Formats: C-alpha cells, structure tokens, sequence
C-alpha cells in the first residue's frame, strides 16, 4: 500500500497490498472481479508508459523549438522533418510503416497473457535482477506514468483552451500569474 | 425548557441536546435524526458564514461614514479592481474550499478521522472531536473553558440574528435600492413616517 | 397510506408488497395499465427513463432560461437552440442525428437486455473491463458502479427518500415539458417570459384569456 | 405538385366553382326581404360557403382539371408533402376508436361469461359494469398489446371445428 488517495477512508478488499500503486482507489469498484483488475494493471501500465513518451516528446519538440506537438501533423494535413533534418516520406507510407511495424510488436505482446514486467531483452542493464528494488521502481513507474497521463490530458484540454503550446503558456503564467490561468480562458469557467 | 411560544406543545424529538433547542419545528422537518443531524451541520455552517458577512458588511460600512482603499457599498464590490480579474480569485477560492471543505466533510461522514496535519505529521487536534465544533488550533486562545453548552448557545443566538440580518441586507438592498446604515440613519431621523409599510405604499 | 384521492378505493394490483415498495405509490391507475405485474415491471422502468430525461431536458430548458433574463448565458428560446445551435455547429442535423441513433441505440440495447434478464451484462469475458461493473443493484432500473459514482445509494436509511424524491421531481418535470410545449404553442413566448406574464398581470393573462386552451368561453 | 395535381389555392377551377357557388345562393338571395328570416339564412349558407373554401384553400389541399380537393393516401408521400392530415391522422385517429369500441365490448364480454346468467347479461346490459369499462377502455392499445404479449389474448385449439377440419 503506498498510501491513502483520502485519509481517514479505508481501502478497498479487493486490492492486495503488494501491488505498484496501491493508494485504494477505487470509488466505481471496476477491478472487484479479478481478471478485469488483471487487465486494468496492464493498461495503466501500457498507458501510464506511452504518457510518458508522449510528454517527454512533446516537451523535447517545444523545448528544441520545432513547433509544439500540435504542429507536428500540419505538413501531413496538408514535408516532414525530425531535429531540424527533412524526411523524405509521405503520409500513406508512414502510416503503412506503423501499421505494420505497431501490428507485428502488439501482436507479439498480447501472445503472451499476463506479461506486465518482461525483463530480458527489454531490460539491457539489469536494474530487475534484486526483487526488491525492481518492486520500488515499479512504484516509481506507476507514479510518474501517472503524472504524465494527467500531464498529456493537461496539454490537450490546455491547448483546446488557449491556443498555444505548453511551455509558451507557462511563460504566460509565469508573466502574469493573476492575469493568466484557465479563468482567463473565458472557456474553462463559462461566467464573467 | 424555553420555549419559542410558551405553553405550547414541543415536537418530541427535541431535547436539548442541540445548541438553541427551542421546540421550533412547526413543518416537522427534522423528524428523522438522520436529516437532523444534517440540518444542525448546515445550521452551524450557514451561521458562521453569515455572521462573518454580517461583520463584512458592517464594519467598512461602519468606517466609510467616520473618519480604507475604497468606501464603495457592501453590493458593489465586484466593480473594483483588486488587482486582478475576479474570475481568477474564483478559480483560487474554489481550490483552496474544495481542500477544506471536503476536509470539513470526511470529518462529518467518519467523526475522529480528520485531525492530523497531512504534511506535517506530528500537528494534530485533539480527541474530543464533535462534528461541527472542531477544537484544537481552530480555538488558539484556549476558550472552551466553559462548559459551552452556554457559549453553544451564544453561537447558535447570534448566528440565527444574523442569518435574519443579512436575509434582511438582500431583502431590503432590494426594496429601497440603498445601502442598510443609511436605512437605518432614516429610521433614526423619522421613524414613524418611515416604515416598512410607508415605503411599501410609497411605490 | 397516502393517495391521490382520499377515499378513492386503491386499485388491488397496486395494494400487494411488490407494488407497495416501488417508489411515489399513491394508488394512482384509473385506467388499469398495471394489472400485469410484468407490464408494471416495464412500465416502471418506462417512468424512470422518462423521469430522468425528463429532468435532464427541463433543466436544459430553465437554468439558461432564467440565467439568460440576468446578465451572462446569451442562450437562444428553447424552440430556436436547435437552428441557432446547428448554425453555430460543423455538422449537419441528419449526421448528428445518426451519431446519436447510433451511440445511443448500443446504451439502450444494454438497459434493454438487463430489463430482460437481471444477471446479464457481467457476462465474464463479454467486455473489456466493463463487465464487472454493469450488472444491477438488486433493484432493476437502479444500476451501480460508474453509475452513481459518488456513493449516495450505499446508506440505507436514505434509499426509498431519494427514490421518492427522484420519482416526485421526475414527474414534476415531466408535467414541466408538457408545459413548455403547450405554453409555446399557445402563447408563442418563452416559458420564463410566461412566468413573467402571470407575475405581472395574473388576473388577465393566464390559460383563460389567451384564446386556445377553452375556446368556448 | 403530386400526380400533376395544382394546388387549391393555386387552381382556376375551384375559384369558378366557388363564384358559381356563390351565384346560385345570390339567384335565390334576390328575391326576399332584408331581415327577413330566408334572407338570413340564405346569408349564412353564403357565410359558410366562403368560410369553407377558405378553410379548403388553407388547409393545402391538391385540386385536380375539376377543382375538387384529391387525397393522398401514402405515408411517406404525405408526409414528404405536408398531407398527413387527410389519410395518416385520419387512420391512426379511426383505429384508435374502433379497438376502443371492440376492446371495451370484449371486456364485457369476458366479464360476463362469468356468471351463471350470461346471455341474461346479454339480454339486459349491466349499466354499471359497463361504464366501468367503457372508462376503463382508454388504455387499450397498451392493454391490447400487454395481452398479445402474454398469451391471453388467443383462444387456443379447443375452438369448435367441423367434421373435414
Ligand atoms: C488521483 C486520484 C485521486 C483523487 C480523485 C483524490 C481525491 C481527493 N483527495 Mg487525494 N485523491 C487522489 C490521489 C491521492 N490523494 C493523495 C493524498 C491526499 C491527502 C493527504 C488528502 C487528499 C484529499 C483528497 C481530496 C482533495 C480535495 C481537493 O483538492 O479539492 C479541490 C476542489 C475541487 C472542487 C476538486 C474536488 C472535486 C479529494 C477528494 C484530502 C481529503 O479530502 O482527505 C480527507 C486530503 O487531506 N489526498 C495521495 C497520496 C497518498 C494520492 C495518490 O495519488
Ligand atoms: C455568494 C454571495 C454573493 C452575492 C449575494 C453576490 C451578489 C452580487 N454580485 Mg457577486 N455575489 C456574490 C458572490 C460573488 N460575486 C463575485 C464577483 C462579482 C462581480 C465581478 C460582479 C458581481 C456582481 C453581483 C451582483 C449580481 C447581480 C446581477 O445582475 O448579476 C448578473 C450578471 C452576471 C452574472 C454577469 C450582486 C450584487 C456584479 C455587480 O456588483 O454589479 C452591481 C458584478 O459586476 N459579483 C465573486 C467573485 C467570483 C463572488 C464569490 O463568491
Ligand atoms: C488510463 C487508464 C487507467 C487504467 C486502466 C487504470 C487502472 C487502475 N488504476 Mg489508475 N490512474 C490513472 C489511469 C488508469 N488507471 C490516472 C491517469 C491516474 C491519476 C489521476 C490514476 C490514479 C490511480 C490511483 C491513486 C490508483 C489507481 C488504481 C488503479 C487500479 C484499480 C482501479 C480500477 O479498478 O479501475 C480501472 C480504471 C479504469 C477502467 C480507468 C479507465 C478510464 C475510465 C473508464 C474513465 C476515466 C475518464 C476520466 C475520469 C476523464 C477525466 C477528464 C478530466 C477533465 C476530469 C487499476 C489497475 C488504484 C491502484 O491500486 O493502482 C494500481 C489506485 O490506488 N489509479
Ligand atoms: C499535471 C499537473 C498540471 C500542471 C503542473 C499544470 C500547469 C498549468 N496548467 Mg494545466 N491542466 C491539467 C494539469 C496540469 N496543469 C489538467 C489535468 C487539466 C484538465 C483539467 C489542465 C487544463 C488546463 C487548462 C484549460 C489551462 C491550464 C493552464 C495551466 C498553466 C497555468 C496554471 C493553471 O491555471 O493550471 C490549471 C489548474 C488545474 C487544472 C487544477 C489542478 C489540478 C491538478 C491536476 C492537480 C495536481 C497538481 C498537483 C497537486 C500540484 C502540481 C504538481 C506539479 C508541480 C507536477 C500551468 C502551466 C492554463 C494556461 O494555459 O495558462 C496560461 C489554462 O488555461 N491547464
Ligand atoms: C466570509 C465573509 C466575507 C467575504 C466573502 C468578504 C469579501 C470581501 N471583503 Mg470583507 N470583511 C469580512 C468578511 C468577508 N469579506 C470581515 C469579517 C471583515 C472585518 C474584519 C471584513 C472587512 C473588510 C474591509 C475593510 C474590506 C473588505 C473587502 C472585501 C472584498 C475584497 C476582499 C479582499 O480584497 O481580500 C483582502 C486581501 C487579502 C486578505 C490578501 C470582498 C468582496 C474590501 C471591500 O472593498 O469590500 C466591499 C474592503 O475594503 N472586507
Ligand atoms: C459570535 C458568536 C460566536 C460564539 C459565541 C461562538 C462560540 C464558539 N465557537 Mg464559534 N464561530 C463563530 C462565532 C461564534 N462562535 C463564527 C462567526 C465562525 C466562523 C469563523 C466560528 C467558527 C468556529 C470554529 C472553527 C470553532 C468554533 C468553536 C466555538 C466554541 C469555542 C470557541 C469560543 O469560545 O469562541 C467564542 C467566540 C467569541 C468570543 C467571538 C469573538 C468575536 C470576534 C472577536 C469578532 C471578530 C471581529 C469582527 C469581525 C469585527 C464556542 C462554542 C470551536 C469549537 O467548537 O471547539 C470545540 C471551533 O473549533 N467556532
Ligand atoms: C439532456 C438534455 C439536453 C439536451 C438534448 C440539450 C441540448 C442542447 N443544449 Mg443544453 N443543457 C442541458 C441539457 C440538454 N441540452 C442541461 C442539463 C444544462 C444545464 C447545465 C444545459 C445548459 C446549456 C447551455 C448553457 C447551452 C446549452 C445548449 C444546447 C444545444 C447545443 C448543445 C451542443 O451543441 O452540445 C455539444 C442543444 C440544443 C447551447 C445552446 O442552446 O446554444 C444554441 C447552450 O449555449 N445547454
Ligand atoms: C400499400 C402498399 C404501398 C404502395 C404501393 C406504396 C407506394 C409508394 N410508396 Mg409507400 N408506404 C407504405 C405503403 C405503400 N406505398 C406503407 C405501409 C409505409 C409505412 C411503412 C410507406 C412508407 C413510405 C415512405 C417513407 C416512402 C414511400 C414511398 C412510396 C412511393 C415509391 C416507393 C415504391 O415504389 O415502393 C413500392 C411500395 C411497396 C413495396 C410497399 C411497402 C412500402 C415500404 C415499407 C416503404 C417503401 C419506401 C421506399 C424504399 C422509398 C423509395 C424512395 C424513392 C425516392 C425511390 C410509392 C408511390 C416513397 C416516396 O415518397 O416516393 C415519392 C417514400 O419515400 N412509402
Ligand atoms: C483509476 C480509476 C478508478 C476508479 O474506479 C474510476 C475512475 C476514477 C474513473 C478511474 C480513473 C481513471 C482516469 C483518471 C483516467 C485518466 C486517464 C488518462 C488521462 C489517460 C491518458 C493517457 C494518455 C496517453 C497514453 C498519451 C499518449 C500520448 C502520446 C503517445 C503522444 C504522442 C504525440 C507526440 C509525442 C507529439 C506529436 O506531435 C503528436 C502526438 C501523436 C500527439
Ligand atoms: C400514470 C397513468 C396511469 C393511469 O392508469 C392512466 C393515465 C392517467 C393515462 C396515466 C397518466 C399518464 C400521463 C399523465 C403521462 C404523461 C407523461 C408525460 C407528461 C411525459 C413527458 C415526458 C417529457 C419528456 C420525456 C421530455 C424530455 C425533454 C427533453 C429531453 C428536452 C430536450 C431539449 C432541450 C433540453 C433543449 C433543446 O433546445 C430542445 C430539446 C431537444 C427539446
């Protein structure tokens, strides 16, 4: 258990203890039943993992300076590029690409039925080899893929408000904090 | 036992356990002490809300007459600056009342579960717990002393004349279009000719 | 117990436990429609569902309805939001409509084999992850789970009086709508315009002098 | 519009039969009095006359060469052009009063079949028992449907059969 979402509630009996992330909870009890609580680890898991690449992507493309990750499809709604560097490709190709290359990984993971935590070639340098502080990292996994699940949310409701990219609209908030926030949005409280 | 209108007969689930049991109840609304209970909450919240209103409409009002940013009226506070728009102190009063307000609340649900200090863990308020009457660093001049059963009272007495008070600011901002010591210096300068029923049949 | 005629004889098919336990019983079928325990089943689960959209759709008609006579929510009459709205909008109303056939005849097609079994969507392997928290609450028309989130249902001291005030403002909202409409199409203002009219004269404008409702008179 | 038919409204034929409708009821208006009692009737006919066509012309109605009013009878062509209310409203409002009639008289029916005096509540009506369902028959498409889907509302094979079958 690594916490309490709310203190002073209790946790529920349906979540073990020794299980990365174990706050409790759990208001709509949707994992009471044991294998949808299976598939529900894995999904936060797979989720909480591609957040953090989506954030860590975002956030390398406006910090380098490339347009946000909202200009990142423009060409393609209308030529492609990666770190400054041009590439030839188009659209159908690419998705044809990912297709196949996205079909051929997935497929190969869902072969297998409750691999969370795969280890091997996955994991080069061997951090998982001590049982102990593989389970510490794997509450740390659990808490950052959360982080950037809300974060990457946080982008695209942020973005849908104002118009511009994350860290142009921290600067905002950063220049003018009392002046610039979700309220003066005009979208995110309907009022004044 | 005194009562609201004496010789009268109380509803029987009243009993004086409550700050102020009056046996007022003539719509039998707290028959079921689940809804009792609730409504004392709300009695006690409602209260102290309106008594702070009730002193933040007095006191500016009290010093803008006598010898202080802005003297302006008690319903006119959203036409002034305060260095920002008041869409944004919105956002930051509903963050910070949802945390204490939900606080508030999961004391009310489970009592003797809301006392320690999150962050720093060794600040606590003690065990005599009460719901709706906290303790502790909420009552930092070490009143309480007395049973309050009397100070209760005080709290319920001038909570109830205040609700009543500022029912009254809206009420009658609305009627004569004024601010309330000003209706008040014209009840003083001519009573009799300024009433309730003289400006009523006055429109 | 209460009824909508003191002294009325209660009708025997509403006067058994099974009946007597639903929610807002107060004897009320001159027309005999419940005499079938299973047609009053359906018939129960027809009044939720009308309840519940019945509030939703009211609500949607008042709250800009009267927020829209004060200062902010410049909201359209609630027999013009559908042109202004579609207007305003990036689809057509036919594609829009057929979303919205399509979105909601799979939820309805859900609530619709629950009324036929009980014990039907927690088919183990039938959904994703859905299926653990889509059976029923032991009483049908009353599901759990993602369904009321925040726990309200859980205390049992205050079940049948949130039942009965969910089946008394469904009602009440259902008498509502019928209203808007009939209002609209009698006096051609808006409902909240209408209230203003019986506040400001209601001796002389009210159902027996616009001319439509008794044309008799 | 529909099957090369002009609207009432719009046609010529209707205008001539409405002013040569007119002309009959004036023929015969000219030869009484004032306030004479035929000269009020015959202004009243001449009142109603012109109400009808009116009322004909506004309801939008498809006049054909004689400038007589045509029906549809189509669902989707009635109500692709503003026609429901000759045929569709009309059929839904009959059936609606015809189960009523049939509903409330199979009710009695059942009721009094069971007693030991059926055809002498044939015979003479229970008035009371009558006006019960007669009230009680409004509900009867529900009802009907609610029987249907139950099983109640067919006999079964103990009906009377012939000797071939
Ligand atoms: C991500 C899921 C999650 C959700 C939905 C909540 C929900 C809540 N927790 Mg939180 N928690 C969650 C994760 C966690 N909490 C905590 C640690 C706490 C503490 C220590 C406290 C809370 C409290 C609360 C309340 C915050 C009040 C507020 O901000 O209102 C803002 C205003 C609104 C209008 C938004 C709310 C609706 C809210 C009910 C507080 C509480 O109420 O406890 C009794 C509290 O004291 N949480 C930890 C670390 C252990 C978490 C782990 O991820
Ligand atoms: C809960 C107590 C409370 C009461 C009794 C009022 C009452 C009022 N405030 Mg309000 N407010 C209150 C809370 C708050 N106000 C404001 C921010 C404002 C602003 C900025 C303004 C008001 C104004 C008003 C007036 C609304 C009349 C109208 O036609 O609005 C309908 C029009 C709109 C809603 C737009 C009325 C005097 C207005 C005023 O003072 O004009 C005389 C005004 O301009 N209030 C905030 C900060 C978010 C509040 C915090 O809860
Ligand atoms: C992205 C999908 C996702 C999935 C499948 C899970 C799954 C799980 N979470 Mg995790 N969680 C997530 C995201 C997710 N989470 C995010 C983003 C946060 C931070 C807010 C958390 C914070 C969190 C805590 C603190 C805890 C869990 C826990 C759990 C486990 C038990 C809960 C359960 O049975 O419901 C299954 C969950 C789902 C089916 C979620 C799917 C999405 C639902 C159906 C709709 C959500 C829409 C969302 C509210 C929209 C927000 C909009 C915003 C503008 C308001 C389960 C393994 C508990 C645990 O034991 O950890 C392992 C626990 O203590 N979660
Ligand atoms: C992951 C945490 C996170 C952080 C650090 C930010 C930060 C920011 N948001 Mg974003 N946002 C988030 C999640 C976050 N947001 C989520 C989940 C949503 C969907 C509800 C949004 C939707 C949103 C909109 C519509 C807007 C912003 C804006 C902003 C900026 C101004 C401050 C503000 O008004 O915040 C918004 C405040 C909230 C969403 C309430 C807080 C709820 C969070 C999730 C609780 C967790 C916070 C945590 C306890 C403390 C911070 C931890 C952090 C240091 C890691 C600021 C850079 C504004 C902007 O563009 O500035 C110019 C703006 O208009 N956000
Ligand atoms: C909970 C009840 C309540 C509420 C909602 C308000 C709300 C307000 N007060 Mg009031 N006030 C209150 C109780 C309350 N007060 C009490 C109990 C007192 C006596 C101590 C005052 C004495 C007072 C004065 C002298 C003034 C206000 C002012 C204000 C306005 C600006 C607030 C501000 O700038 O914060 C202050 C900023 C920080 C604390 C930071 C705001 C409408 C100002 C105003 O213009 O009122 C119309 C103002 O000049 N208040
Ligand atoms: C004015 C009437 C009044 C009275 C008689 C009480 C009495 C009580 N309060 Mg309550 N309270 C009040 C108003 C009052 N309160 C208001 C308006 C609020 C909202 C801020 C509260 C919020 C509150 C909390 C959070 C707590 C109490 C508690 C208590 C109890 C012990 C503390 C004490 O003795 O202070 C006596 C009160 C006074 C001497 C009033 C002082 C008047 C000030 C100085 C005026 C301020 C200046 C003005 C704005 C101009 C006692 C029953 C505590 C408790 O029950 O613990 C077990 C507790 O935790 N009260
Ligand atoms: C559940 C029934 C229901 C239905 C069918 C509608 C339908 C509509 N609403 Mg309403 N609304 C509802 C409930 C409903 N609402 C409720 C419960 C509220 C109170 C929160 C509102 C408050 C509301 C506002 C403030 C507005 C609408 C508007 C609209 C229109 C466009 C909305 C849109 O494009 O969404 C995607 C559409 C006619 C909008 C409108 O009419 O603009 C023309 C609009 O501005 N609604
Ligand atoms: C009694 C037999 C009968 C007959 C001979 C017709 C004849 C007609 N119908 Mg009608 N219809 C009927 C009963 C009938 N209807 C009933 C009972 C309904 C309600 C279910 C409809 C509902 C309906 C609709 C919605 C439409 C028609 C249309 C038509 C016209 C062209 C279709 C056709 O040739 O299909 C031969 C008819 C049948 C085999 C009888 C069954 C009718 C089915 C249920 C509906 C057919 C609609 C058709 C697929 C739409 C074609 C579009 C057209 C532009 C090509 C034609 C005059 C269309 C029209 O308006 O044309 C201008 C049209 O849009 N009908
Ligand atoms: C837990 C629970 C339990 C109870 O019982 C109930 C409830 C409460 C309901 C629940 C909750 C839930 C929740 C919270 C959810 C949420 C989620 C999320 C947010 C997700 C995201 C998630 C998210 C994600 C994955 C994301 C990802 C992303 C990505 C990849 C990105 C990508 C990109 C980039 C790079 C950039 C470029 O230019 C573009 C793009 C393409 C855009
Ligand atoms: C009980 C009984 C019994 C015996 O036996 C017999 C008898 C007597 C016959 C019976 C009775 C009956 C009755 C009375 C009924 C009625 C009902 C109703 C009223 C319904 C409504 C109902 C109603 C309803 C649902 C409604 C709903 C609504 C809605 C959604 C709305 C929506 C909307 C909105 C928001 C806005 C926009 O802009 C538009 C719209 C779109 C419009």
């Amino acid at each position: 258990k690594a916490g309490n979402w709310l203190p002073g509630s209790d946790a529920p009996a349906w979540l073990p203890d020794d299980l990365p992330g174990n706050y409790g909870f759990d208001p709509l009890s949707l994992g009471k039943e044991p294998a949808s609580l299976k598939r529900f680890t894995e999904s936060e898991v797979i989720h909480g993992r591609w957040a953090m690449l989506g954030v860590a992507g975002s956030l390398a493309v406006e910090l380098l300076g490339y347009g946000n990750w909202y200009d990142a499809p423009l060409w393609a709604v209308n030529k492609a590029t990666w770190f400054g560097i041009e590439v030839p490709f188009d659209l159908n190709a690419l998705l044809a690409f990912e297709f196949v290359a996205m079909a051929a990984a997935e497929g190969q993971r869902g072969d297998a039925g409750g691999v969370v935590y795969p280890g091997g070639a996955f994991d080069p340098l061997g951090f998982a080899k001590d049982s102990s502080k593989s389970g510490e990292l794997k509450l740390k996994e659990i808490k950052n893929g959360r982080l950037a699940m809300v974060a990457f949310l946080g982008f695209v409701a942020q973005h849908a408000a104002t118009g511009k990219g994350p860290i142009a609209a921290l600067g905002e908030h950063l220049a003018n904090p009392w002046g610039a926030n979700f309220a003066t949005n005009g979208i995110s409280v309907p009022f004044f | 036992l005194p009562s609201w209108m004496p010789g009268a007969d109380l509803p029987g689930y009243l009993n004086g356990t409550l700050p102020g049991d009056f046996g007022f109840d003539p719509l039998y609304l707290g028959q079921d002490p689940v809804k009792l209970k609730w409504y004392a909450q709300a009695e006690l919240m409602n209260a102290r809300f309106a008594m702070l209103a009730v002193a933040g409409i007095l006191v500016p009002e009290l010093l803008s007459n006598i010898g202080p940013g802005a003297g302006v009226a008690w319903y006119d506070a959203g036409k002034f600056e305060y260095f920002a728009p008041a869409s944004s102190l919105f956002g930051v009063q509903m963050l910070l009342f949802a945390w204490v307000e939900i606080r508030r609340y999961q004391d009310f649900v489970k009592p003797g579960s809301a006392n320690q200090d999150p962050i720093f863990t060794n600040n606590k308020l003690p065990d005599g717990n009460e719901p709706g009457y906290p303790g502790g660093i909420f009552d930092p001049f070490g009143w309480s002393k007395g049973d309050i059963k009397s100070l209760k009272l005080k709290e319920i007495k001038n909570g109830r004349l205040a609700m009543l008070a500022f029912a009254g600011f809206i009420g009658q901002a609305y009627t004569t279009g004024t601010t309330p010591l000003k209706n008040l210096s014209t009840h003083l300068a001519d009573p009799w000719s300024t009433t309730v029923w003289q400006n009523d049949l006055a429109r | 117990r209460q009824s909508w005629l003191p002294g009325s004889q209660i009708p025997a098919h509403l006067d058994t436990p099974a009946a007597q336990a639903l929610a807002g019983n107060f004897g009320f079928d001159p027309l005999g429609l419940g005499k079938d325990p299973v047609a009053l089943r359906w018939y129960q689960q027809a009044e939720l569902i009308h309840c519940r959209t019945a509030m939703a759709g009211v609500a949607g008609i008042l709250i800009p309805g009267l927020l829209t006579k004060a200062g902010a929510l410049n909201v359209p009459e609630w027999y013009d939001a559908g042109k202004v709205a579609i207007e305003n909008s990036f689809a057509p109303w036919g594609s829009l409509l057929a979303v919205q056939l399509f979105l909601c005849g799979f939820v309805e097609a859900k609530r619709w084999q629950d009324i036929r079994k009980p014990g039907s969507q927690g088919e183990p392997g039938s959904f994703l992850g859905f299926e653990a928290s889509l059976k029923g609450t032991s009483e049908l028309g009353y599901p759990g789970g993602p369904f009321d989130p925040l726990g309200l249902s859980k205390e049992a001291d205050k079940w049948a009086d949130w039942k009965l005030k969910e089946v008394k403002n469904g009602r009440l909202a259902m008498l509502a709508f019928l209203g808007f409409v009939a209002q609209k199409y009698a006096t051609g203002a808006g409902p909240v315009d209408n209230l203003a009219a019986h506040l400001k004269d209601p001796w002389h404008v009210n159902y027996a002098t616009n001319g439509v409702s008794l044309p008799f008179l | 519009d529909i099957a090369g038919l002009t609207p009432c409204s719009e046609s010529k034929a209707y205008a001539k039969l409405e002013k040569k409708e007119l002309k009959t009821l004036e023929k015969r208006l000219k030869q009484y009095e004032a306030d004479s009692a035929p000269a009020v009737a015959l202004k009243a006919t001449m009142e109603r006359t012109k109400a009808r066509f009116a009322n004909y012309a506004k309801a939008g109605l498809l006049c054909g060469n004689d400038g007589l009013p045509h029906l549809i009878a189509d669902p989707g062509l009635a109500l692709k052009y503003g026609h429901a209310g000759e045929v569709f409203i009309p059929t839904f409002g009959f059936l609606y009063v015809a189960g009523y009639i049939g509903y409330v008289g199979r009710q009695y029916l059942i009721a009094v079949k069971g007693e030991a005096k059926p055809t002498d509540k044939e015979i003479i009506i229970d008035v009371p028992l009558a006006t019960k369902l007669a009230w009680q028959g409004a509900g009867w498409p529900l009802a009907a449907v609610q029987e249907l889907q139950r099983g109640t509302l067919l006999e079964k094979e103990e009906n009377i059969t012939v000797s071939p079958r």
